[PDB]
């Protein structure tokens, strides 16, 4: 939860359209 | 640390935009030239957790298609067209393309070239009778009146092929001709019909329509952007020269 | 892009070129010189 | 299989 924890989850990927899909 | 990328684009988008404009004020003097509009849009990252990095991007939503001051050169050639109006012409690859450099010039044979690129009337691309006094009419009729012959003769030739199509619904080439949107080619098909309510008017050749106060406004605006960036990338990495010595123990 | 907004994109142009100087044949005024050696050519021609 | 760093993949580009 907080920035900075411990998860046993990989985040997901970082993804930036330039346009909406 | 990824903070002084995000200036950076910034920075970097910066020069992309200088260079359209230095495009567009490279041809203040080019006739029937359509300015590039250039925009900047933001994109922000999707994902965990706190959304606070929005970096930029630049693009050019298609070209200005105001109408620019008329050139009245003695020609009678040279044709200028009522607002949204296209001469269609023979692209490279065998294929339809609108233009408004009306300069049109006749080759050894009789071909009606624009640029190098054959104009293209209602048959296709028009034969002019070699050498002949070529007039054009207010909606495109071509007249033409052979050397030495008697002047009751003016036998029409041909009609050019006037397009109407707005600046939404047209994408400029790679060879600065410009064509039908993908949208517009579904909704008003492939080759477009000559609309007869398109007014040309001969001996007038149309030029750019570089605004001046914008390219300057731009180029203003440009520079301080850029600066201020500049400015973040060096407050970024300062920030971050002094942050790497906590590591000593 | 993929189509209310506007289009993205991004086109650069590469600066501008001069194609084709023209010279403009249309039929000068005639200057009288009283020397019987000038001529002048009325309408589309040359001399060789 | 990472791939380039710093500036090329920092930059907003469509996905090909």
């Amino acid at each position: 939860g907080v920035p900075g924890a411990l998860s046993n989850q990989p985040a997901p990927p970082n993804e930036a359209p330039i346009a909406t899909p | 640390d990824h903070a002084i990328y995000t200036a950076m684009g910034a920075a970097s988008q910066t020069l992309n935009q200088q260079a359209v404009t230095a495009s567009n004020l490279a041809n203040a003097s080019t006739p029937g030239f359509r300015a590039q509009l250039n925009a900047l849009r933001a994109v922000p990252v999707d994902g965990l957790s706190l959304a606070t990095r929005t970096l930029v991007t630049a693009s050019t939503p298609g070209a200005d298609m105001t109408p620019g001051q008329l050139d009245y050169t003695s020609r009678p050639l040279d044709v200028a067209l009522q607002q949204d109006g296209w001469l269609v012409v023979q692209a490279a690859d065998g294929a339809e393309g609108y233009t408004r450099n009306g300069n049109i010039q006749v080759g050894p044979t009789g071909q009606l070239t624009i640029q190098g690129h054959p104009v293209i009337g209602e048959g296709g691309p028009i034969t002019v009778p070699e050498g002949s006094e070529i007039t054009i009419a207010a909606d495109g009729t071509i007249s033409a009146l052979n050397p030495g012959d008697p002047p009751n003769t003016v036998a029409p030739v041909g009609r050019l092929k006037l397009v109407k199509a707005e600046g939404n619904e047209v994408q400029r080439s790679d060879d600065g001709l410009f064509r039908l949107t993908a949208e517009a080619q579904a909704e008003r098909g492939a080759v477009l019909a000559a609309d007869p309510s398109i007014r040309i008017m001969s001996g007038v050749l149309e030029g750019s329509n570089v605004k001046p106060v914008e390219a300057m406004t731009d180029m203003i605006a440009n520079a301080r952007r850029f600066e201020m960036q500049m400015k973040v990338i060096t407050s970024v990495d300062e920030n971050e020269g002094r942050a790497n010595q906590l590591l000593s123990m | 892009g993929a189509q209310t907004t506007l289009p993205s994109g991004l086109q650069i142009g590469t600066g501008v070129r001069p194609v084709a100087t023209e010279r403009l044949h249309s039929q000068g005024n005639l200057s009288q010189t009283n020397n019987s050696k000038d001529v002048a050519i009325k309408g589309q021609g040359f001399f060789q």
